[PDB]
């Protein structure tokens, strides 16, 4: 029963692991395949948190369009790459370690509002209390999450859908207009 | 009415030939003119600083933003006249200054993305409109693709705009993680006391500001401004500056900011002493943009800065636009044209300019003494009204560093004059073909605004007293 | 916008505390928002549960120090296939 | 045709002739300013996509 | 334990088992003339890089902005009853803004590859 | 870089003993004992020199037998700026 | 918030210290965007609203169009120079 407890933490570790194989892989398209694996780990986490809708939107849109675009580029184009030699990146290692420490801690800092800096960080780790889920019988219809997105994209934020249409238009016009060579 | 222009235009450009492209831009030029003339009267809505929120807590319309809107239309009428009109009727200038088919498409989509920031209340409206204008600057840079430098600059601008878009997005979602809210309208001056929103709002400001050219991260923008051709770069210099700055001046999230104050000091320093020993005119001319974007970052620290801002905006826009238009005209008089996209580069190429079209040097002088802040010209009241806001509000070390930065920045402004009023051995005696009447009238109009624009200072302030108070 | 719209389209978890704070700010001019502090404090701790976690670690630190531990009507945990067993 | 070109601090700056685009001038080491050898000039391109 | 996840665990073990029975049961026995790619019974030099047409790359670059619309029409189709008469017009306008960019694409003939097989248009003018 | 392990002999011997029970031909466990025994040549014998042959050396002929398992800057980029890549 | 922050920071440092090719820089940008998504989607679930899910479903599409635009920028960069450098642009 408690084998099903650490899943979220496992995915975190697994996601960490995947990024080290992205930035360090001899072949490029092997590392882009590791990125596809990282999208799959993300969709695992999104089902695992309770958002089963998004996981399939990630597998549809990111894996099935953006990664297919990337692999399709790497095939018929020329990209040189150098291996992860120790001699070229051992000079980077100290600024890597300093930036790991600072950017990690300072990303963990703004979730919290004590004026004292050390009290900001420890509130990042005090999560071990279990939220209580109560059944309320106030809702009468199966408004899923995608229904509510389609109500708020279409009434309250219809202009954002319409400016978004201008952006999708631009994403059509642009690549065309570069790669035409008209006449 | 930009929407109707884009929807009509790209259908119309799909059916026109290549040779029609020029004349298409002429049409759009006149179109935007009759959006200024026949639609200005909407300023009557904005009496006594009445503000509207349209599309449901989404776009905020005040008269500050109405003025920014009108300024962006005026400068586009200029830039569109630069593409749509011939300089001369030579076989030379047809292959040097020639618009692409889809150029005006990306222009109007860019102005759309730049207006949906200054008018913006929401953060996702902010994010979508920054993304729209960032794509448009990507594609306006890469549209002259048969150039090595422009393609390298478009790639550089892509990655450095991607980082500072994900920093803005991280700041928006960091703000959301502590407040279930999207507006800075929710802040309402009680919350800032009891909530540590310093690091959030400051990081949001920074991720918006590093796209301007603020000075720790200024080298990549000077490289893009030198690598792009001479017509693309008077647009991509001006538009993200006035759009992003008139966002951040409207919403006052960095007041008593120590980080914005450091970066303002550092900007005024390494902008004035950056562009001193430089020999390329777009370089020289792009560190003038770094210092004059430094004078804005001061006004972000301010409360109630809407006079100093707007006046120094239209100052910098007219002066900017005029000094780029002057070195378009000096191309006929140089003895050496390289690099078809960027025909004048080195600042010693305009050397004998007083002996050939001396009133181009009168024009050049009048605009460059206005960058320095000489009092009969319009640039001085801009620097003056910035100084009146800086000293009012306790920024005393900022003020003397402003002054030292203005004095250092006068050197490489006067280097343009030093080179221009010199002896040249071979002077022009007569020219067969002359310059476009409707296009040189624009430079004459842009000077007479700078020269004789201190006249209306009184009138403007009284008008400023009614519609913003 | 979607200020208080929940996942099912309803009102979110801290809507009532937020609408109470907006009642507080509606009837109140500036230089007198210092009375509007407890509604804001209630809203922020509805969001993040900071005072609640503080109180629970204050009582959990006492719970581990007792050798008796629990003398109360206890809480019994069940496996998921045994909701209504007995 | 000056004796010495000026550079806003009295420095000596190079006068840019057609003679600055050769093979030794190609891929030199320098900051992006004060540099000759543009990548786009009609003697450096020389049938660039033929 | 539903019967949904036995399946997603259970297809791979079948595939790993069929790959394993091939690796275990067939011989291996290779050499150099067996190795090497197939082109019609003739070896050749492969060129290091080859050129391509702009329409080949343009199909899949252009594919994604149409795909992102088709997944943007997916929130609407689930909420189509709630936004009666109003979200209808917004989705109309959204689709029309898309359709005019599409008619830009079809007017430019962006995905069409021309043929350089011209039948010698120019006639025979003599002397 | 071909792999190298060099684990002790008795564990290695027991591993070969384990792998003897499989149908395809595996490394022998008495081939472990021949890893110690080296080339002991009888001087009272006749070599290649008798029948008029000179044997070919291993380094001259390593390249031919190992050919299928073989895996595989600025002047190119100055020369590739004249070709056409997009048509 | 741990998984989104760790994906963002590790992807950011892998982007910064990229010297080996350019497609690693693109995919480090996309993994960053995934991390910002993860942080926001969790904040939506914990706060009981679609609001951050609204910003999420918009930034999905904007990440898509960013990929489409920028990879066409790369094809334009590659058109004049038949090889992409290892050290970078
Ligand atoms: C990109 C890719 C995305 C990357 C994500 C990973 C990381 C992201 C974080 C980075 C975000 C971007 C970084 C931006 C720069 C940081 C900006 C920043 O410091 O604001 C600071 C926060 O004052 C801390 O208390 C700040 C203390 C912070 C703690 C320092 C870090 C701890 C390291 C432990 C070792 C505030 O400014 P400010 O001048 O207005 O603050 C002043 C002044 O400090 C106060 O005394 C006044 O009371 C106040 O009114 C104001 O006048
Ligand atoms: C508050 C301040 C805000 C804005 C103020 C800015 C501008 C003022 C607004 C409107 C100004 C309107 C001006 C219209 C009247 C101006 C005017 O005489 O015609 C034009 C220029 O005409 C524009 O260039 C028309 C271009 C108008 C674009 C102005 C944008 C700057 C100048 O005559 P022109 O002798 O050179 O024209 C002649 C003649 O027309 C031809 O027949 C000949 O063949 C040819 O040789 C040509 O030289
Ligand atoms: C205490 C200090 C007292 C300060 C007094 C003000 C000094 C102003 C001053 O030095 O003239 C200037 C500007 O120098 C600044 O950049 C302007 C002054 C920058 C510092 C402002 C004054 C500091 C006040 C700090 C409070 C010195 O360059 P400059 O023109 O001679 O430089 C050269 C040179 O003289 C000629 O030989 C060359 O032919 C020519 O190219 C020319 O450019
Ligand atoms: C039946 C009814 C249902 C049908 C099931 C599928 C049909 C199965 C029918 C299969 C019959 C066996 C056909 C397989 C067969 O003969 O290859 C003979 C095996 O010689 C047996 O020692 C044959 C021993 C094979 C062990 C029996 C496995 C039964 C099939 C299980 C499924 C090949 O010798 P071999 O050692 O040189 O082959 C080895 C070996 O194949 C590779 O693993 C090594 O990598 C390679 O070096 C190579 O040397
Ligand atoms: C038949 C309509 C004709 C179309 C007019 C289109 C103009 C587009 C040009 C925009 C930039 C140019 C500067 C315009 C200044 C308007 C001042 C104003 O009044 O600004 C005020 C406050 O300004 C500011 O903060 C400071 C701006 C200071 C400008 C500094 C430049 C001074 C020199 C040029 C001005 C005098 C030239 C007159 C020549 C006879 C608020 O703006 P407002 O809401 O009252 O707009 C007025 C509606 N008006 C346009 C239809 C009348
Ligand atoms: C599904 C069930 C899983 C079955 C996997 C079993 C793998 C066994 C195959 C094997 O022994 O390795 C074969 C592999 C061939 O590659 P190689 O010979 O080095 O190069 C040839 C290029 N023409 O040789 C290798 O280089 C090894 C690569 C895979 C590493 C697995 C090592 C297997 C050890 C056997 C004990």
């Amino acid at each position: 029963m408690y084998l099903t407890y650490y899943f979220i933490e496992i995915t975190i570790f697994l996601a960490i692991l995947c990024t080290i194989f992205i930035i360090s892989a001899k072949n490029p398209m092997v590392s882009i395949l590791y990125m596809i694996a990282l999208f799959v780990i993300a969709a695992m986490y999104l089902y695992l948190i309770g958002l089963g809708i998004f996981s399939l939107l990630y597998i549809m849109i990111y894996i099935g369009a953006i990664a297919v675009l990337f692999l399709f580029i790497i095939t018929l184009l020329d990209i040189n790459s150098t291996e992860l030699s120790v001699k070229s990146n051992i000079r980077d290692l100290p600024l890597v370690l300093i930036s790991l420490i600072v950017l990690t801690i300072s990303g963990l800092m703004i979730y919290s509002n004590d004026s004292i800096l050390i009290n900001k960080l420890l509130e990042a780790f005090g999560n071990d209390y279990n939220t209580i889920i109560t059944q309320d019988w106030f809702n009468i219809e199966n408004t899923t999450l995608l229904t509510t997105i389609g109500n708020v994209l279409l009434t309250n934020n219809a202009f954002i859908l319409l400016v978004l249409a201008i952006v999708l238009l631009l994403g059509i016009i642009g690549p065309i207009s570069i790669t035409m060579k008209h006449k | 009415m930009l929407i109707l222009a884009i929807i009509s235009l790209i259908t119309f450009v799909s059916m026109s030939k290549l040779s029609d492209n020029r004349a298409i831009i002429r049409l759009i030029n006149i179109y935007l003119i009759l959006v200024l003339v026949l639609d200005s009267f909407l300023y009557l809505l904005f009496l006594n600083n009445q503000t509207y929120t349209v599309m449901g807590e989404l776009l905020i319309f005040n008269s500050f933003t109405f003025y920014i809107d009108m300024l962006i239309y005026f400068i586009m009428i200029v830039i569109s006249s630069l593409y749509g009109y011939n300089l001369y009727n030579n076989n030379l200038y047809k292959t040097l200054f020639e618009p692409k088919k889809e150029l005006i498409i990306l222009f109007l989509i860019n102005i759309l993305g730049a207006l949906l920031i200054v008018h913006s209340n929401d953060f996702i409206t902010l994010f979508v409109a920054i993304e729209l204008q960032s794509y448009s600057i990507y594609l306006i840079t890469a549209i002259y693709n048969s150039s090595y430098k422009a393609s390298k600059a478009s790639m550089l601008y892509f990655f450095m705009g991607g980082i500072l878009s994900i920093l803005i997005a991280y700041s928006i979602n960091t703000y959301y993680s502590v407040l279930n809210s999207y507006t800075l309208h929710s802040l309402d001056s009680l919350i800032i006391n009891t909530l540590d929103l310093n690091l959030i709002l400051i990081a949001l400001s920074l991720g918006l500001l590093f796209k301007i050219g603020i000075a720790p991260l200024h080298k990549w923008l000077i490289s893009i401004y030198e690598n792009t051709p001479i017509l693309i770069t008077i647009y991509i210099s001006l538009i993200p500056k006035i759009s992003i700055l008139s966002y951040l001046v409207l919403s006052n999230i960095s007041i008593n900011s120590l980080v914005i104050s450091i970066l303002a000091i550092l900007t005024l320093l390494v902008g004035s002493v950056g562009g001193l020993l430089q020999i390329k005119i777009k370089r020289l001319l792009a560190f003038s943009g770094l210092t004059n974007a430094g004078y804005m970052m001061l006004l972000l620290l301010l409360n109630n800065n809407e006079f100093s801002y707007l006046y120094y905006i239209t100052q910098y826009s007219i002066s900017h636009l005029a000094i780029f238009m002057i070195i378009i005209f000096s191309i006929y008089y140089i003895n050496y044209i390289n690099n078809q996209y960027n025909p004048i580069i080195y600042v010693n190429q305009l050397k004998g300019l007083i002996h050939d079209n001396a009133y181009l040097v009168l024009s050049m002088a009048i605009v460059v003494f206005s960058f320095i802040g000489i009092p009969p010209l319009l640039g001085f009241f801009g620097k003056l009204n910035i100084l009146m806001s800086i000293l009012n509000n306790g920024y005393y070390f900022i003020s003397i560093v402003l002054i030292v930065a203005s004095l250092i920045s006068a050197l490489y402004y006067l280097y343009l004059l030093n080179v221009s009023i010199q002896d040249k051995n071979n002077i022009l005696i007569n020219s067969n073909e002359t310059v476009s009447s409707v296009l040189s009238y624009i430079l004459s109009s842009l000077i007479i605004l700078i020269t004789f624009g201190f006249i209306y200072n009184s009138l403007i302030i009284d008008i400023f007293n009614v519609y913003f108070n | 916008t979607a200020a208080g719209i929940s996942l099912t389209g309803g009102r979110n978890r801290c809507f009532s505390e937020w609408q109470s704070f907006m009642h507080c700010t509606a009837k109140t001019d500036a230089k007198s928002r210092a009375q509007c502090l407890p509604n804001f404090e209630d809203y922020m701790e509805c969001l993040h549960h900071t005072k609640e976690k503080a109180r629970l670690r204050e009582i959990e630190s006492v719970l581990k120090q007792k050798k008796e531990g629990l003398e109360a009507p206890p809480v019994k945990v069940i496996p998921v296939k045994a909701i209504g067993l007995v | 045709q000056d004796p010495i070109p000026s550079g806003a601090l009295g420095q000596k700056v190079p006068h840019v002739d057609e003679s600055h685009q050769d093979l030794l001038f190609r891929t030199s080491h320098m900051v992006e300013d004060l540099e000759t050898y543009d990548e786009d000039s009609p003697i450096n391109t020389s049938d660039a996509n033929t | 334990m539903n019967t949904f996840i036995i399946f997603i665990i259970l297809i791979p073990i079948v595939g790993f088992a069929l790959l394993a029975v091939n690796i275990l049961l067939a011989v291996y026995k290779p050499y150099n003339e067996k190795l090497g790619a197939f082109e019609c019974g003739l070896t050749s030099f492969n060129q290091t890089r080859l050129a391509f047409n702009a329409a080949f790359i343009l199909v899949a670059i252009l594919f994604l902005p149409f795909d992102l619309e088709i997944s943007t029409l997916l929130p609407y189709v689930m909420s189509i009853y709630l936004v009666s008469n109003y979200g209808f017009t917004i989705v109309l306008l959204f689709l029309l803004i898309l359709i005019i960019g599409f008619v830009y694409e079809i007017n430019t003939n962006a995905l069409k590859i021309n043929k350089h097989n011209k039948p010698n248009t120019d006639s025979l003018i003599y002397k | 870089e071909v792999r190298h392990i060099e684990l002790p002999k008795a564990l290695y011997q027991a591993y070969t003993k384990a792998t003897q029970a499989i149908w395809w031909p595996t490394y022998s466990p008495d081939q472990v004992e021949r890893q110690f025994l080296s080339q002991k040549i009888d001087p009272s014998a006749k070599t290649f020199n008798d029948l008029d042959l000179t044997p070919m050396e291993l380094p001259d002929l390593m390249f031919k037998l190992i050919r299928p398992y073989r895996v595989n800057v600025s002047q190119l980029e100055n020369k590739e700026k004249t070709f056409v890549h997009i048509l | 918030m741990f998984i989104g922050t760790i994906i963002l920071v590790l992807s950011f440092l892998g982007f910064v210290f990229n010297r080996r090719n350019i497609i690693l820089a693109f995919i480090c940008l996309e993994t960053m965007l995934l991390g910002i998504n993860l942080i926001l989607l969790r904040n939506s679930v914990l706060f009981d609203d679609i609001s951050g899910s609204l910003f999420a479903i918009v930034i999905i599409i904007l990440a898509g169009v960013e990929s489409a635009i920028g990879l066409s920028l790369l094809v334009s960069y590659y058109r004049l120079r038949g090889v992409i450098n290892s050290y970078g642009i």
